[PDB]
């Protein structure tokens, strides 16, 4: 797994709570 | 020869099991609520239902493999990659000191549901440790992400 690939999934966690 | 983007879609297949603890192929507001607490807190089964309604292509009440992917590309497009990076960094920096830490990386991976050795966490630091300080600063964090 690449570190950059993991960062993309983390950005999704906060967006879900945004709405 | 107009190729497709199914190569990237393969990556999301391996991530879907991580989000679905039951490995049954579907995520329910209850299951995801556990992830929300780890980010800060749990929303409400009432509000959680509205979020899925806007993304429910069939309207069954849950998100399937193909439904989850359509929402991901729709959210990032209307948003900016700079915004998703700022949110992710703030989540890893729980102490908010300016950089992450070996203990900070391990706490999230274990909370996510993956088991790695402390040595696995150290290498992650090496990838973004351009200055060689042993810790990833804000500047090193963004450069490695937008390296190419
Ligand atoms: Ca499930
Ligand atoms: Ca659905
Ligand atoms: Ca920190
Ligand atoms: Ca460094």
């Amino acid at each position: 797994g690449g570190f950059r690939r993991i960062a993309r999934l983390v950005g999704v966690l906060r967006e879900w709570a945004y709405r | 020869a107009d190729q497709l983007t199914e190569e990237q879609i393969a990556e999301f297949k391996e991530a879907f099991s991580l989000f679905d603890k039951d490995g049954d192929g579907t995520i329910t507001t209850k299951e995801l609520g556990t992830v929300m607490r780890s980010l800060g807190q749990n929303p409400t089964e009432a509000e959680l239902q509205d979020m899925i309604n806007e993304v429910d292509a069939d309207g069954n009440g849950t998100i399937d493999f193909p439904e989850f992917l359509t929402m991901m590309a729709r959210k990032m497009k209307d948003t900016d990659s700079e915004e998703e990076i700022r949110e992710a960094f703030r989540v890893f920096d729980k102490d908010g000191n300016g950089y992450i830490s070996a203990a900070e990386l391990r706490h999230v991976m274990t909370n996510l549901g993956e088991k790695l050795t402390d040595e696995e966490v150290d290498e992650m630091i090496r990838e973004a440790d351009i200055d060689g300080d042993g810790q990833v600063n804000y500047e090193e964090f963004v450069q490695m992400m937008t390296a190419k």
